[PDB]
């Protein structure tokens, strides 16, 4: 039912900034807290952020902590992620999660960063 | 009271106003003025180095200045024989809870990098050498160690400690046996209840200082920790949900504890009552060879008999909501992270100082019911005392 | 309690040969002739099936016999009370025991899927984690249910061992109240002599059944740990070390506190002797003179300070045990979780069986708390029914 | 000591196999040997233990009572004999000893098809 399609894709220098959406479409998502993944290169699925549904509450991985921003628009039915200055281990691929009865993961995105 | 410390009625009460005011200052806006002049920085580390560290040896030195105010005030005020026990004592007693409070925090904070170092060695064999576990336990044998000590000492002063209270009240006593010697039970109240007084006051004062500052010393950790669990079972997301969720299951189950536990005091002083009298007729009939006759004995043990009987009764109730509420325990502080284990917001690390946040709040709770146990005890105690005492005053 | 003297002994043997034909042809052969098979389950189901309900016939068949041969041989008054009382007492715990130990079994699954779970996010649905806590209240709520009985049918067995002598000794009041302190023993040690050496038996049998319910899970357990940490390999390492650590603490703390018992039944002497002056100058004039009472409390201080001294010593070790301890299971596994060979649920269950048996080994230390009383209590009876 | 470990081959299932570990520096009496396993595309795991004698042998709670790992200590090698093999049981084999340091040796492709 729901499918997220996420935009703004990566190969962006080291040290930088980067916004990531996770445009979902389908059932209605105002009353759900939604999830963001990573995969680093040939590793396991690491937890990096996650939002409440009024989003005023925000929780980050303990690596990414004050550096990542997740922000909602319960209008375009969305989440943002906003990536402040980059490190190279920030580079693997990015993925939304929501739980709408059953699990809901949006197609991957390259957010490659060369030191 | 009056014989141990200076006058207890505005001693008790001025010593709460100089901590609440020692608090405000510190845990408030210019506890830190001290640390911005002195340069403590503030990242402690998590071995037995933080005990001395600029931070820890500020808050000492604060702590000192304080307690020296108080007992300088105290002794100014209304000089006591026992002014540097009553005072200087239980100051040093409160001192060193509090430390053994935070020798307790700092092995909660050692469990986090311990077991996040155990995940990444059972990840994959052999990526973890077996050095870097020792230099952990080589951690937390730095601090045990110092919990091995300072404990042995308390348990030493606080001993001293409550002799002195008794001290400080039989040669008050016998300093007037003779307007003292006519009243009933004389005899015992100078020997036995004294100690027994002295000894469960000072434990009870200590067991509820202790769950005090248990609480006010884990409620921080459980918020910080709360920042890795975005969803509670069930109910969903709620804001502050590890901690407000534990608040509530642990006040929920002291209440219902006490709710199915007010008949019990009740049901044992009745028993001691009539076990009381059953002794009494025994006494009468010691001498009087014609009292304890065994109609008269008969009954008394049938009161006896049925008035333990109610109490055997009324308690298969409370252990029933006891033993219910400490199995459902054990796996409720998992429970409540089961849904940051599936979605692996939490390593390791963090879900088991999140279960020792709970075990060890849990544990004080437990211990301060333990005590509310004898609380029983140290009130006939202390109405003995006051009746043996009313007469000569 | 019919022949004490011939009946724990009577008592001991039954129960030695019990078991000995248990732990032999004869508990397989029942199993054969009934259909059983060592499939013993995980959950609250294996408190019953064959596997259980055989033993749980066997043991109502020979408490029957021997509660059969004590009726026929001398009855008692009491013997629904002593002989099949003792004997539910004794079967609660070891049920409690099994519980202990079915809980114990649960853990490596558990622990298993947590860490299955942890290995990577969403690999493990949420279902999977209620299920198994499904699997652990239906043990816990036997454990809740059969330990509140329990502490039922002990309490009330205890008063009518209180009933039992309270029943002789107020039946020979009148060649009996001669005695001094007659009605302290007849209203007061009673109970006391009742449920404390109530309480020592059942710990002391708790331990005993501890202990012999977790040696074989320990053994099994130590497969999965072929290399200790600083020796090497040693066969049988797991166990032996495990055995080797808990009586080594044992026998340190009841070295270093042989004296403490000696020092509290001096301290009780020396406040028996301040109470019984006290006692004297009640209904006089020249006794409790300040010299008296300034020596006697000098006794009383000097008494309790050596004692508060020993102490240091015993709570030093005690202290040290405890917080090495907290840390000793998992240092003896420590080559273990290196190497991969264990699990996060094996390497748990380990742990709670080093717990178990700890507790095992401490109860026989902390009774030594009121063994003093008790001895004294026993002591003070048995004088009081010897002048009759 | 370098592990040289030649046991490899292709077996179909249902089958038994012979793995060793013949080493060639230092002699390994007083050590016990690690016989592990790497799944295709997975994490290595435990397979069998063995002590300085051939007398004790642990094994991986997955493979008890099917594989049998035993020593030849006159040439210095472990011996892992494995049978019923199961199509899951296709891995590439390693060995592994500690003489002060971690010693791992080049791992043998064991391959069963169903
Ligand atoms: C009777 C004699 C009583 C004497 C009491 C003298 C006044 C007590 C002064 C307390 C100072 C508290 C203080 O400085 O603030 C601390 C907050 O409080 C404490 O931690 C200690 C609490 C002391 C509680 C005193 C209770 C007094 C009650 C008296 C009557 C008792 C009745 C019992 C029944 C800060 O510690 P922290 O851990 O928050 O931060 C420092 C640390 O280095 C951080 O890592
Ligand atoms: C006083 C009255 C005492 C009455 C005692 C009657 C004799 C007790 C008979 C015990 C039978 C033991 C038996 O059948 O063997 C068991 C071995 O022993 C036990 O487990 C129970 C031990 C009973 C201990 C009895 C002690 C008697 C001591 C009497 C005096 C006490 C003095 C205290 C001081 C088997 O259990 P298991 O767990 O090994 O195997 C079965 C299970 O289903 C497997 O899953």
């Amino acid at each position: 039912q729901v499918q997220l399609v996420e935009s703004g894709g990566g190969l962006v220098q080291a040290g930088g900034s980067l916004r990531l959406s996770c445009a979902a479409s389908g059932f209605p998502v105002i009353a759900n807290v939604m999830y963001w993944y990573r995969q680093a290169p040939g590793k396991e699925r690491e937890w990096v952020a996650a939002i409440d549904s009024s989003g005023e509450y925000a929780y980050y991985a303990d690596s990414v902590k004050g550096r990542f921003t997740i922000s909602r628009d319960n209008a375009k039915n969305t989440v943002y992620l906003q990536m402040n200055s980059l490190k190279p281990e920030d580079t693997a691929v990015y993925y939304c999660y929501v739980k709408v009865g059953s699990h809901y993961w949006g197609q991957g995105t390259q957010v490659t960063v060369s030191a | 009271f009056k014989s141990f410390f200076p006058k207890p009625g505005t001693f008790f009460l001025s010593a709460f106003v100089w901590a609440l005011i020692a608090v405000i200052f510190w845990q408030a806006g210019g506890g830190d003025w001290v640390a911005r002049i002195t340069g403590a920085s503030g990242q402690i580390p998590i071995s037995a180095a933080r005990f001395w560290s600029l931070d820890f040896l500020i808050f000492y030195a604060y702590y000192i200045v304080c307690v020296g105010l108080f007992a300088l005030f105290w002794f100014i005020y209304s000089p006591h024989r026992w002014q540097y026990w009553s005072i200087l004592g239980t100051a040093l007693i409160i001192f060193v809870t509090w430390f053994l409070v935070e020798v307790g925090v700092a092995v909660n904070a050692w469990y986090a990098p311990f077991y996040d170092l155990i995940q990444t060695a059972l990840s994959s064999p052999h990526k973890v050498t077996i050095e870097q576990f020792y230099r952990e336990v080589g951690v937390f044998l730095g601090i045990a160690l110092i919990a091995v000590v300072i404990s042995v000492l308390n348990n030493f002063f606080v001993s001293h400690y409550v002799f002195r209270w008794r001290t400080a009240m039989n040669e008050y006593y016998m300093a007037n046996w003779q307007q003292l010697r006519h009243i009933e039970g004389a005899a015992q109240r100078v020997q036995e209840d004294t100690m027994r007084f002295a000894s469960t006051l000072e434990n009870m004062g200590v067991s509820f200082i202790n769950a005090i500052m248990t609480l006010i010393a884990f409620l921080p950790v459980l918020v910080t920790l709360s920042a890795h669990v975005p969803e509670l079972p069930i109910i969903g997301h709620i804001p502050y949900g590890l901690v407000i969720a534990a608040i509530v299951w642990s006040l929920m189950g002291t209440g219902l504890l006490a709710v199915v536990g007010i008949k019990l005091p009740g049901l044992e002083f009745k028993n001691q009552r009539v076990e009381a009298a059953y002794r009494k007729e025994l006494v009468y009939g010691e001498d009087d060879a014609t009292r304890a006759t065994p109609p008269t004995v008969r009954e008394l043990f049938s009161a006896v008999r049925k008035n333990y009987f109610r109490l055997y009764f009324h308690y298969m109730y409370f252990n029933i909501a006891r033993i219910l509420y400490l199995q459902v325990d054990n796996v409720f502080g998992l429970f409540l992270l089961f849904p940051s284990i599936v979605a692996g917001t939490i390593t390791l690390g963090l879900m088991t100082q999140i279960t020792n946040v709970f075990g060890q709040v849990r544990g004080a709770f437990q211990y301060l019911i333990n005590s509310w146990t004898t609380l029983v005890e140290l009130m006939s105690i202390y109405k003995r005392l006051r009746s043996f005492e009313h007469e000569l005053d």
